[PDB]
């Protein structure tokens, strides 16, 4: 089981030296090159860009020229994905590049440089971008620059508000939006000039700090809840009296517009770590380790699952469908994993199947830069966002099912370990399911395993995959389960009867000894010393019949 | 009801609902057994059976010396199984298929007209195969003589088949694809949404959790007849729900469609349909028994099991009533259901597709749905097929959505008669790879090919039809044809339309 | 002609303008040797008939002195062939090397009797005749002075010479050196072997320059006599 | 992979001979006399009956029979991969028109001793050695005749048939191997049975300066013993004149060649290397190419090359193999709504690849390096024809 991408880079450059004979990676042209017509054959086929016009409303060519050299003139600081198929870039000296696209294509590129004259001019350090109002932090300053809108960045109300804090000393701050204008909140590695967290108010009097807290370590990263607007989520690192790392993982909540925390959880960690990242359920959290070991917590559970990444994960993007987590790496390399921290193997269009269980972004296309960002492109979401260090900017895609139409949840990926037989990955999701919000999916994942085992020879290790398929409805590790045991009962004894005739055919005998029990059926135990009578192995014997009064 | 037809060696064939045109053309089927005795003043002492008793069959069966000369002579000489030869008779070619069990002789002979040679030689393993499905080995068929009866019946319809495709625009279409279809080692399959799958293996299970509270031991003091092995549930010709093993779900598929039981419920509103009988499934007590139930377009099949967690049978029972009205009423209640997956046959729940006549003369979605790339849908039919799991996808009623014109209904009849010359290249390679593995416990060869496909121009437009096969440890076969004028990688339809696909 | 001349070294000079990586250039219809700009070379012709029973050898024995691949399948000859053979050789009385074109012309035996102008057509300016007997074969032995006589017939001037086939075939021998020289001191022939072995390019060159050589004597001498 | 040949007179019963092959390599051994008189009986035992026996098959091998005429049954019998009915059924016609050549349908239909065929028919034994064996030309399997490119469409042609006038015959070609460089109209007007043998007699053949065999006519004088004479002037190289009785070769003296192709003698040393590969050096052909064969399908005649890529496996015996292969799968599908292309990819792995294509009268095939794209596959066979179509 892998997953087939192809890469679309929104460059010019001929320095890439993209291979002409390679169909997984697309580049744009201006007006070595021995199977390049080829390519763009089958690029034209496809009704994919190739030449780039200029056309007098819209220099398409030469917009991304320019925005080829802002890249390389000044960094980014940030970009946002204001909808599927649009987004925006800021860069340094305050230049504002918003982007149109069509699938993985780009169709138009805006320069807008309005901005630039309006700023401070201070080092920019992270920046919030608008619907109504753009947020600039600073390094050297304790100053929020505030740019009101109502090029397109021409009606404009520019200010900046104060900011309580430590004295300047180049510091590394970093912003984060609830909903625009409801929640922002601003916070820094490390009473007002001791704190490091700051919960700032959004009114017509401009930004200001309705509280501040100190945490007890320095962050990680942070978040806004979706499902909890007023929570902030935090992942701090922290140090046990033992001398090891841990990820601490702090929710402060808004209460009268006074920032505190109410929950602490933690994780202990195999080295300290380097990334975090949250899923899209928001009940995981995923953790990136120094030493390139993953690690994955459950909020509604004490469960954790380890991996070995080998990239050093410095960078996580969960899809939004939850089923999928990627590892990108400031190396340029990709590796795709399972929720369940299992590997999945990954490979870019070509003619012949041939996966691997990593992607390395030099091999292709000789990146002369460190990657810096990954995005999911959620405003189906087949498109994933990269961003080097000075460009390149594209988008990979992921080729999805049409008999899934386009779906990529859990689900669909037990049907795709079904489909390979790999049943003990599709045994892991299962138990990475939790019954009690995804019941409809559990009954459906669990269905599919044990028909797809149902239908073959039985082997002591397909004995073991059937067991364990039921054992995560019989054997939870969360005995609050009772709450929906009546809802799930029904079609998963239905498979334990399954599974009991099945192992009785084959003389196993204590298995389905045990499973009649599990299963309290008045007659199944009578099937029970029915075999005896032809074999001696009367283990039940008369009892059967007792059990039977009793039922 | 259904209990006065019950006959006296136990086969049950219920049915209730809501050849002279073929005799000019030559055709033969024969059992001949290969252990001469010319002592014997019996003439025709070779033939055990043969059908039809005309005079299309009576030119063959005067040479029917040169099949069994060539039989022993020819394995004789290259030390394997002579499996056809190719006569000319009357001025017409006919082609005959060999096959040897057991000191027997099995042959088919029907003109190359109708019947391409590749055709043929599925058809002759579809009816040996056929055959020790109802009866174990074949002789257990045709040397009891009094099964002749209802063996002219059964050949009496493979030939009218073969001969007259179509006349036992959908019914024309069936036929145009019934020549690369039915040959597959697998069974059509329609493609559902999660939610219809999940109630019909919900209502499907209840057969193999055999939850007979009615039936129970302590009521009656007595041990359950058969143990339900599994069930498999066709409706109007395609199977949407199956629990049971991909090798018994073929052989039954290949009964019902000797006794055109799926191809009747896609035309007709059978009131009710039950059939018993004794098998005999590839498997290793040793009797099986299977029973189908049809109603409204469903066709249900289910394989009892003797012995195990059931009692021990012997001689030739009847049908048992009581396993018969669990599968009737478990048919029954699906039938709330039926407007679903009536829905699921009049969309495409597969790729859109585009008719050939417009070439010569929620968007979200319909992009999904396009397997080709471009802005374009340049489909215009498929076959995927899963030799794992013993199921294939291909369009619908879908065709008549597509306007069936002259350049359309040509080119259905150009993708299947491609394809069937497609799969001997991939039936080639697939023995030689098992032979192969068998061997370990060639440079220029043609065999071991992936992809054929082949081009072809048409008038009241290019249409391209290619095939490829996967030999990794995933086998599968696909079958595309598409518009010339958009480029297409095998890879990548493949990867979009197998993706999430399993039984 | 003189024997052996070609072992010596300015033999072996020649010898290489008809081999290349020690192995035969055969040559077209017109084409010819190269010699070195220094070196002039007097060029004969011969017109050779290669006659005699089927299975005695008359294609082996052309190859063989050809330097080409002798054949192991009994193909009948079905018409008339022509092979080109180019050899040097020092002569005796001139001091002077001559090379020879020898055109080895054979019908086949089979193909002699059913098309009748065949024969003529191999006699069209034939200067010379090959009589071919097998050493296993005392009929081809016995019936060779009918070919001596009918073959050649009544011609004046011709050059008639007698080989013997699959020597090496020993054990199988059937007519003794001892009756072969019985037929030698009736008819005063230039008798020679040959053994039509199927190693390397220069091994039949060993070989074959024994005969080479002695059928350049006859030819060679019989043109200074006409 | 054994092949045997048999041949019976089909009143008599008695086998005329057997020939066979290992792998293309031709051998001595025959089958048993039971199995011989079993194959023959039971066609004959057809024939009793209106029913005509023409083929049957084995997991392993095939077998096909023909009945030409009254007099002949050809049985053939290969284990060869890539063996079919259509390729055995067009070697049978080639087998017996090979033996029309040499001894004529009158002696060959209408037999009246089977004696007399069966010492005249192993005059037969090297051509049909050369149809079972391995061969450089595919003229026997496409019915084409194995043509080159020549260097110039003009002086090559002028001296032909200049020099046709000098020997007085209106059949006069040249040809590198089996391979025709040029021909004249004469010449070409000739039907498919005798124009393919013919090359195919001369390059099948033992290497020789010049012959004249005995030719019966496959067309027009089937019963007259006409003669062809070639003339090898060049290594490879030879022309070929069809007869009657005269010239006699001895009356075609080295001044007369010399007058006609000394002039030409440096374009025809460019027809040696020329030989082994159908077009001039020039040609823009794709690197991925391997090999081609290109039929001329009005014309009846064809190019056929392995050279284009000689680093690459597979060794030149090898891809002849795959492309006469593939060339008879296209024969029995895409050649008899009308078939313009077709491809295959091999496996294992990156196995090499084939293509074909058909732009009106002409088809082109194509042996590929297995690197080369496949989605690429027609428009690179479309180019090559389109770049082939000025010389053929
Ligand atoms: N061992 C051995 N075999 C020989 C020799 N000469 C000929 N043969 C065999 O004799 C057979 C026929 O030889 P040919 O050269 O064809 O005799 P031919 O005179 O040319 O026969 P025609 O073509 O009918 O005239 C072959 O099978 C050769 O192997 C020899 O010197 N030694």
């Amino acid at each position: 089981s892998f997953c087939l991408t192809e890469l679309h880079l929104w460059s010019l450059k001929s320095t890439l030296h993209i291979a002409d004979r390679d169909i997984g990676v697309y580049q744009y042209y201006d007006k070595e090159h021995g199977n390049l017509e080829e390519k763009q054959r089958l690029a034209e086929s496809r009704d994919y860009p190739w030449t780039l016009k200029n056309r007098r409303p819209e220099k398409l060519r030469d917009s991304l020229k320019e925005l080829e050299e802002l890249m390389q003139s000044s960094p980014c600081v940030l970009s946002k994905w204001k909808s599927k198929y649009i987004c925006q870039l800021l860069f340094g000296s305050g230049v504002l590049v918003s982007l149109s696209l069509s699938g993985p294509q780009l169709e138009k590129v805006v320069i807008d440089r309005s901005l630039v004259g309006k700023l401070i001019s201070d080092t920019i350090s992270d920046a919030l971008l608008t619907d109504s109002f753009i947020i600039l932090s600073f390094l050297a300053q304790n100053k929020l620059c505030f740019i009101q809108f109502t090029l397109s960045a021409l009606d404009l109300k520019i200010s900046y508000y104060d900011i309580p804090g430590p004295a300047n000393r180049t510091i590394d701050r970093h912003l984060a939006v609830n909903s625009t204008q409801d929640l922002v909140v601003c916070w820094w590695p490390l009473e007002k000039d001791r704190a490091n967290m700051l919960l700032l108010g959004f009114t017509q009097g401009g930004l200001e700090v309705l509280s501040f807290v100190r945490t007890e370590w320095s962050p990680l990263d942070v978040h806004f809840g979706t499902k909890q607007p007023y929570q902030v989520f935090t992942v701090e690192c922290s140090v046990s009296v033992d001398k090891e790392p841990m990820a601490d993982s702090c929710i402060y909540e808004s209460v009268r517009n006074k920032l505190h925390c109410v929950s602490v959880t933690r994780i202990p960690l195999r080295s300290k770590a380097i990334s975090c990242c949250r899923n899209s359920t928001e009940d995981k959290l995923i953790v990136g380790c120094e030493d390139s070991s993953v690690i994955l917590y459950e909020a509604h559970r004490g469960v954790t699952l380890l991996a070995q990444a080998e990239l050093r994960p410095s960078l996580i993007s969960c899809h939004p469908s939850g089923a999928i987590l990627l590892v990108g790496s400031n190396q340029g390399e990709l590796q795709i994993f399972d929720i369940a921290l299992s590997p999945i193997n990954i490979q870019l269009l070509a003619e012949d199947y041939s996966p691997k269980e990593t992607l390395q972004f030099k091999k292709f296309f000789d990146v002369s830069s460190s990657l810096v960002q990954m995005q999911w492109m959620a405003p189906i979401c087949d498109l994933l966002f990269l961003r080097f260090n000075k460009g390149p900017l594209g988008v990979l895609l992921f080729k999805l099912g049409i008999l899934t139409r386009g779906q990529l949840g859990l689900v669909d990926l037990i049907l795709q370990y079904i489909h390979y037989s790999e049943v003990y990955e599709a045994i892991s999701i299962l138990r990475s399911m939790d019954w009690d919000t995804l019941g409809q999916q559990c009954l459906i994942g669990m269905g599919t395993i044990v028909n797809h085992l149902l239908r073959q020879r039985l082997t002591p290790e397909r004995e073991a995959q059937l067991e364990a398929s039921l054992g995560t409805f019989y054997a939870p590790t969360r005995p609050l389960l009772d709450t929906t045991i009546l809802e799930y009962r029904e079609p998963v004894s239905k498979y334990a009867r399954r599974l009991f005739h099945h192992l009785l055919r084959y003389k196993r005998f204590e298995k389905a000894f045990l499973l009649a029990v599990d299963i309290g059926a008045r007659d199944l135990f009578m099937d029970i010393h029915y075999l005896a009578l032809d074999m001696g192995e009367l283990a039940l014997a008369e009892v059967a019949r007792r059990r039977a009064h009793d039922i | 009801e259904w209990l006065d037809s019950v006959q006296k060696n136990g086969e049950l064939f219920y049915l209730e609902l809501s050849q002279h045109s073929t005799l000019s053309i030559p055709h033969i089927s024969m059992y001949l057994t290969l252990q001469l005795q010319s002592e014997a003043a019996r003439e025709e002492q070779e033939i055990l059976y043969h059908y039809p008793v005309s005079e299309a069959s009576q030119k063959l069966k005067s040479v029917r010396g040169i099949f069994l000369t060539l039989c022993d002579m020819l394995e004789s000489v290259t030390g394997t199984q002579v499996t056809s030869s190719s006569l000319h008779l009357n001025g017409k070619q006919i082609h005959v298929a060999y096959l040897k069990e057991s000191d027997k002789l099995l042959l088919i002979g029907l003109p190359a007209e109708e019947v391409p040679l590749p055709q043929l030689r599925n058809m002759i393993e579809d009816v040996a195969q056929t055959l020790k499905f109802m009866y174990g080995s074949l002789d257990s068929a045709f040397c009891q003589v009094e099964n002749a009866p209802r063996l002219d019946h059964f050949f009496s319809l493979f030939f009218e088949r073969a001969l007259r495709p179509g006349k036992l625009s959908a019914q024309q279409y069936a036929a145009a694809s019934a020549v690369l279809l039915d040959n597959l080692p697998g069974v059509r399959w329609l493609v559902l949404p999660q939610e219809l799958k999940v109630e019909l293996d919900t209502a499907l299970s209840d057969l193999e959790a055999a939850d007979f509270e009615e039936l129970s031991e302590d009521y009656y003091d007595m041990r359950r007849l058969y143990t339900i092995l599994g069930s498999s549930l066709f409706y109007k010709g395609y199977m949407v729900c199956s629990h049971l093993p991909k090798d018994d779900v073929i052989e039954i598929a290949a009964y019902c469609r000797q006794h055109c039981l799926l191809p009747l419920a896609a035309k007709q509103r059978i009131g009710q349909l039950i059939i018993w009988r004794e098998v005999f499934p590839r498997h290793h007590e040793g009797r099986y028994f299977l029973l189908v139930v049809g109603l409204r377009h469903y066709l249900l099949c289910v394989l009892l099991e003797a012995g195990g967690c059931a009692s021990k049978a012997t001689g030739n029972p009847g049908p048992d009533c009581i396993y018969v009205d669990q599968v009737r009423a478990t048919l029954h209640q699906l039938e709330g259901v039926d407007s679903r997956i009536e829905e699921q046959l009049a969309t495409s729940p597969g790729p859109c597709l585009s008719c050939a006549d417009w070439f010569l003369a929620e968007l979200e979605v319909y992009d999904i749905m396009k397997l080709t790339s471009g802005p374009e849908n340049t489909l215009f039919h498929y076959v995927a097929l899963e030799t794992v799991q013993g199921i294939f996808i291909t369009p619908t009623h879908e065709e008549v959505a597509q306007l069936g014109g002259s350049v359309h209904s040509q080119l259905i009849k150009n993708f299947h008669q491609c394809c069937l010359s497609i799969r001997a290249f991939f039936q080639q390679t697939l023995k030689e790879e098992k032979k192969k593995a068998l061997s370990d416990g060639s440079v220029s060869s043609l065999s071991p090919v992936k992809e054929h496909g082949v081009l072809f121009e048409c008038s009241p437009m290019s249409y391209w039809v290619v095939g490829r096969l996967f030999l990794n440890p995933k086998p599968q076969e696909l079958y595309v044809c598409f518009h010339d004028s958009v480029s297409e990688i095998a890879i990548e339809m493949a990867f979009k339309l197998f993706f999430g696909l399993t039984l | 002609i003189v024997p052996d001349w070609h072992e010596t070294v300015e033999g072996k000079e020649y010898l290489a303008c008809i081999l290349r990586k020690n192995r035969r250039r055969e040559f077209g219809l017109l084409e010819r040797p190269v010699l070195p700009p220094s070196v002039v070379i007097d060029t004969a012709s011969y017109k050779i008939f290669v006659s005699g029973k089927s299975g005695v050898g008359k294609t082996a024995l052309v190859a063989k002195l050809a330097g080409l691949e002798v054949p192991i399948v009994h193909h009948e000859t079905t018409g008339i062939q022509t092979t080109v053979v180019f050899w040097p050789a020092k002569l005796k009385a001139s001091d002077c090397v001559v090379m020879f074109r020898f055109e080895f012309w054979d019908c086949g035996e089979s193909a002699l009797k059913k098309f009748d102008h065949m024969l003529p057509a191999c006699k069209e300016n034939a200067d010379a005749f090959l009589f071919l007997f097998s050493f296993t074969d005392r009929a081809s032995f016995e019936d060779l002075p009918g070919q001596l006589t009918r073959v050649a017939g009544e011609a004046p001037g011709l050059v008639k010479i007698v080989i013997g086939s699959k020597f090496d075939q020993y054990m199988h021998t059937d007519v003794p050196a001892r009756d072969l020289t019985a037929f030698r001191q009736a008819w005063e022939l230039p008798l020679f072997r040959v053994k039509s072995v199927p190693l390397d390019g220069r091994a039949g060159l060993a070989d074959t320059a024994h005969v080479l050589n002695g059928l350049a004597e006859q030819l060679w001498h019989q043109d200074q006599v006409a | 992979s054994p092949v045997h040949l048999l041949c019976l007179a089909a009143s008599s019963g008695v086998p005329l001979f057997c020939r066979s092959s290992s792998g293309g390599a031709p051998s001595r051994q025959q089958l048993p006399f039971s199995v011989i008189g079993s194959l023959n009986g039971v066609h004959m035992f057809g024939q009793n009956l209106d029913v005509q026996l023409n083929s049957a098959r084995t997991e392993d091998t095939t077998v096909v029979w023909k009945n030409f005429h009254d007099s002949i049954t050809l049985i053939v019998l290969s284990s060869e991969e890539g063996t079919s009915e259509l390729r055995l059924e067009r070697m049978l016609h080639m087998v017996f028109g090979a033996m029309v050549l040499i001894v004529g349908l009158e002696e060959l239909t209408n037999i009246r001793n089977v004696e007399r065929l069966k010492k005249e028919l192993r005059a037969s034994y090297c051509l049909i050695d050369s149809f079972l064996g391995n061969s450089e030309l595919i003229g026997d399997l496409t019915q084409c005749v194995d043509c080159v490119i020549p260097p110039e469409g003009s002086a090559m042609q002028e001296t032909l048939s200049g020099f046709a006038e000098a020997t007085g015959t209106a059949f006069v070609s040249l040809l590198v191997s089996g391979r025709v460089v040029a021909a004249t109209e004469g010449w070409w007007r000739l039907g498919m049975p005798e124009a393919v043998l013919l090359p195919w007699l001369v390059g099948s053949l033992p290497p020789q300066a010049a012959r004249d065999y005995p030719v019966y006519l496959p067309h027009g004088s089937p019963t007259v013993p006409h003669r062809l004479l070639t003339l090898t002037l060049l290594r490879g190289l030879e022309l070929c004149l069809l007869c009657g009785p005269r010239p006699p070769l001895g009356q075609l003296d080295p001044q007369l060649m010399e007058r006609w192709w000394q002039p030409l003698l440096e374009p025809l040393r460019a027809c040696l290397p020329l030989g082994p590969r159908a077009l001039p050096e020039g040609f823009p052909l794709h690197s991925d190419i391997l090999g081609l064969l290109l039929l001329h399908l009005e014309l009846r005649r064809c190019l056929f090359t392995v050279e284009p890529s000689k680093d690459k496996e597979p060794s030149p015996e090898q891809r002849r193999r795959l492309l006469r292969n593939f060339y008879t799968l296209v024969a029995t599908t895409h050649f008899p709504q009308m078939p313009r292309a077709c491809y295959l990819v091999l496996g294992p792995g990156m196995g090499w690849q084939l293509v074909a294509v058909q732009l009106g009268l002409r088809l082109l095939l194509l042996l590929l390096s297995p690197h080369t794209p496949t989605h690429g596959l027609r428009s690179l066979a479309t180019r090559t024809l389109q770049a082939l179509t000025p010389l053929l």
